[PDB]
């Protein structure tokens, strides 16, 4: 058999306004084929104090993104789980399906 | 012989390039193409009566055959002759990649 | 070497250059078709089946009736 | 690939070369050929499902489309690919000309 | 414009069985393209005493075949226009239609 | 130097040598599964050829080992 990479949103850290909502759209035009087959989809949501960020990338589950080993790296959906960080809100998610990180699931 | 110029200006209802638009995400099911989101590929359609852009001798024979034999199920077919590339942009990782997909557009048809 | 009258040659001033002949046919409306024929397609040579609703295969320039 | 070697030896509904005899006088109308009075020409027939001997890329794109739009009057056609000659004998006056008719028989087919 | 050679039966002189009939059928198993584009078909029916012979060939109308001017060489059909020749009967037609000399005529 | 299994390749050992990958697809009838060789030049895109990412009752997959076509 042979293993092929999957599709993921790849806009990196960008501005966002999706706030106090169930789900939002990463709505970034760039949908990419991950370089490494082992790589999965990852989506970070952050809102420090006076703005909102939104990162979308591929990432090998083996490594920890921002000191957080991808728990649900094999999950179908992008279950927006929470993570505590000093002086900032930190929601992060991951999945193993195509373009899964395009639709966050708070 | 039958080409884009001839059959988009007139209406021969005979073997020639019809018009067709293909939406990658909904027609083909591709989600890996960043741009375009779709393209005009067209297609070939229409009967092939005797001496009507018949490509080869065999086409001439098949036509003449279907002429003396009605509904013989054997007759020249309207199929593309000139295909053309289609430049597309797709992302491999963070890297913006650009390439030409050879033989994606039909500019002419023929009977075979 | 020759020069015949073509029908489907839209963006080509409705012409073409071969080395065989100029083909023309005829026919409730009425239509007919003109085209080029290479000398390789003239099979058999002594009497090509394509040249023998009417049919003419003139041997000149732009000699396609109506 | 999709030649008489396979099509004649196996059995299936997809595009493949089929049997087809032809009598010159009756089916083509020709009266000039002295020998033979007819010949086996075969012909291409059968649907072109996705990934079934699709000639070019446009052939696949068109199949995929069709597959997503069942009965869309736009799909690959089962046409010839490899054509062979046909040894004939016809008379020019009194001295019989023995020559070969090019592209008269089909070896293999292809979806496009 | 181009003037193409037509098809004619071309078995030359063969033994026949055609006789006392309104029309016979050459039955030459040889159909040929006349070398000369101007040529036409010909049919000669010469019944000697006991044996009969039919002749089918291509021929240029501008010439005399067996000492006869091809005056009917413009007809689409082959109507045998009898001539006079010693010690035998002699019919001869000529036409300009693909395989017109395959069906010789004396009737209707 | 890859060498895959191919069925249309009658008088050709029923095998073919490609520079790309091997292909096998199984479809439900009422079992028709064919195998072929696809040259790399027809892998588009190479990183993730759509030809090897099957569409809708079928089950296709590619492999880069000799006669891995089932």
């Amino acid at each position: 058999a042979v293993k092929f990479p999957q599709l993921c949103k790849f806009c990196d850290v960008r501005f966002s306004t999706c706030d106090n909502q169930k789900s939002c759209m990463s709505n970034c035009s760039i949908t990419s084929i991950c370089e490494k087959p082992q790589e999965v989809c990852v989506a970070v949501w952050r809102k420090n104090d006076e703005n909102i960020t939104l990162e979308t990338v591929c990432h090998d589950p083996k490594l920890p993104y921002h000191d957080f080993i991808l728990e649900d790296a094999a999950s179908p959906k992008c279950i927006m789980k929470e993570k505590k960080k000093p002086g900032e809100t930190f929601f992060m998610c991951s999945c193993s399906s195509d373009e899964c990180n395009d639709n966050i699931i708070f | 012989a039958l080409d884009t110029n001839y059959c988009f200006s007139s209406t021969e209802k005979n073997c020639c390039v019809r018009q067709l638009y293909i939406d990658f995400r909904k027609d083909l099911g591709w989600k890996w193409i960043h741009e375009p989101k779709g393209y005009h590929a067209n297609f070939c359609l229409g009967p092939c009566p005797y001496i009507w852009s018949l490509d080869t001798q065999y086409s001439k024979v098949l036509a003449l055959y279907n002429q003396h034999n009605p509904g013989a199920s054997a007759a020249p077919c309207c199929v593309p002759q000139a295909l053309e590339p289609l430049p597309i942009v797709y992302y491999v990782g963070r890297k913006p990649k650009v390439e030409q997909l050879s033989n994606m557009i039909v500019r002419s048809c023929k009977c075979s | 070497a020759l020069q015949c009258f073509c029908h489907l040659c839209t963006k080509d001033n409705f012409t073409c250059v071969t080395d065989g002949l100029c083909f023309v046919s005829v026919t409730d409306k009425v239509i007919h078709n003109s085209m080029c024929i290479a000398e390789i397609d003239l099979i058999p040579r002594d009497r090509p089946f394509v040249c023998a609703t009417t049919t003419y295969c003139c041997n000149q320039d732009h000699c396609n009736k109506i």
